[PDB]
This record gives C-alpha cells, structure tokens and sequence, in this order.
C-alpha cells in the first residue's frame, strides 16, 4: 500500500481448509497472501531468464 | 490509522496467548485422561 | 455412592477437547476476519 | 433463534436455490456451523459462494 | 462511524461468545465429571 | 492400591482446570475492555 512490508502484514494462505476470511479480504491490498514456498534462487534465476 | 496498528498489535497480542492458555489445557486434560485409563510410569 | 464407569467419563473428556479446539480455532479465525475486514 | 439464521445465510446470503436443503449437502451443514458464527462480510455474499464452491471441490478429491 | 460501530459490535459479541463457551465447557466438566463419585443418586 | 490414587491426582487436575477456564473467560473480558476504552471510537 505505502509502507514495506513488515512481516506481520505478510501472511500465509491456507489450502483444503476453510478461507471466507482471506476471500473477503480479495479486494483488499495491504496484506499479502503468499504460498508456504519461498522459491530457491536458481528458480529465481530461472524465471528472471 | 495509528489506532487499527495498535489494535491490530494487540489483537494479535492476545491471539497466541489464547492459544497458548487451550493448549495448556487440552495437555492438563489428556494427562488427566491417561492416567484414568493406562497408567504410566512418574 | 461408588466409583462409577471410566467410558463414559472418558467420552466427556473427548467432548472437553472437541470444545477447546473449537473455541481456539473460533477465536483465532474471528481475530483474523476482524483484522482483515476492519482493521485495513 | 436459529431458524432465521441459517434460513438467511442459506436463501438470502448464498442464493442457493430451494432445492439445495441441508439433506443434500451434508458439507452445507458442516459449513453453515462456522458461518453463522460472524455476521459480517454478508454484503458481499460472493466471498461466502467462492469459499462453499472452493470447500466442495476439495471435498470431491480422489487422493 | 458505521464501520467503528460494526467493529464495536463484534468485540463485544466475540468476548461475550468467549464467556459463553467457557461457562459452558466449565459447566460440563462440573456436572458430568461429577458423575465419577456417583455424587447424584 | 494406586487406583484411587490416580482417581484423586485426576480430580485435582479436573478442578483446577475449571479454575483455569475463569480466568480464560475472565481474561478475554479485561482484554476486550482495555481494547474499547484506548483504541474503540
């Protein structure tokens, strides 16, 4: 939104569990959903390429 | 602005005792349990 | 007056741990949707 | 009591049609039992559709 | 002020729900766990 | 014999276990009025 990212606004997303709360939160912006997986550098790489 | 970081602090504050507090709980109560129905050593 | 069955005792103390996981999923899901919802 | 309730969040809040009681889905009641609990977000019922739809399809895995 | 009166609203309705399910789950442990001396007859 | 015993040791934890749920319930309460009377509009 303005200000970068502390983690805390940084969240996980949960799979197969129920999720209203974070499908509400859709057309929010603060917070960021994000998958358990921070991909390694040569992904990285990978994917810049 | 300032208002909702605060609440949200302590909001979140709160969160992992509450958890911390049935977590104690629900350990107490399978102790209780065990010991009802086998028995262990100590 | 005596000591009574263990099963039915133990059934209660499984109803104790059905309502524990729920009050701390409930508290933590309504904490969540409170932040999300309102506090943005 | 509870009559309105989940008559709400079912034919008003879902939309779902009539046809689609509880007896259909037993997931629906397993769903409607969390979502009464919170009376907000029931302005923007699609989020509640999205979840029920996103629930249904993993309960209808193979693995 | 509408949202700062939903908001208001929930706090209260979640501490008051907390108080509820904990008096109730206190309330069964009491009652049925009593059950153990065979305290009623 | 160690049946009664156990029996016993259970029963405390049981009682203070519903002690402890008050002051869960107890807690929630302060901890929502804190939040109203500082931050709530």
């Amino acid at each position: 939104d303005r200000q970068p990212l502390n983690p805390a606004n940084i969240e996980a997303r949960h799979h197969g569990v129920s999720d209203v709360p974070r499908l509400g939160a859709m057309d929010a912006d603060e917070p960021l959903f994000v998958d358990d997986y921070r991909a390694t550098d040569d992904e990285w790489t990978l994917q810049k390429v | 602005r300032v208002r909702k970081r605060y609440l949200r602090q302590e909001l979140r504050d709160l969160g992992h005792r509450v958890q911390t507090y049935c977590e104690d709980l629900e350990g107490r109560v399978s102790e209780a349990e065990a010991l009802l129905n086998q028995q262990c050593e100590l | 007056v005596l000591t009574q069955n263990v099963l039915s005792a133990l059934e209660i103390l499984r109803l104790v741990r059905l309502d524990l996981r729920q009050l701390a999923q409930s508290v933590q899901d309504t904490i969540q949707h409170m932040r999300f919802l309102y506090l943005l | 009591k509870r009559d309105e309730k989940h008559r709400h969040v079912v034919n008003v809040v879902l939309e779902l049609p009539t046809e689609i009681s509880e007896a259909t889905h037993p997931v629906l009641a397993t769903m409607l039992s969390k979502y009464t609990r919170m009376s907000s977000l029931f302005n923007d019922k699609c989020a509640f559709k999205l979840d029920l739809l996103r629930m249904v399809a993993v309960s209808r895995t193979r693995r």
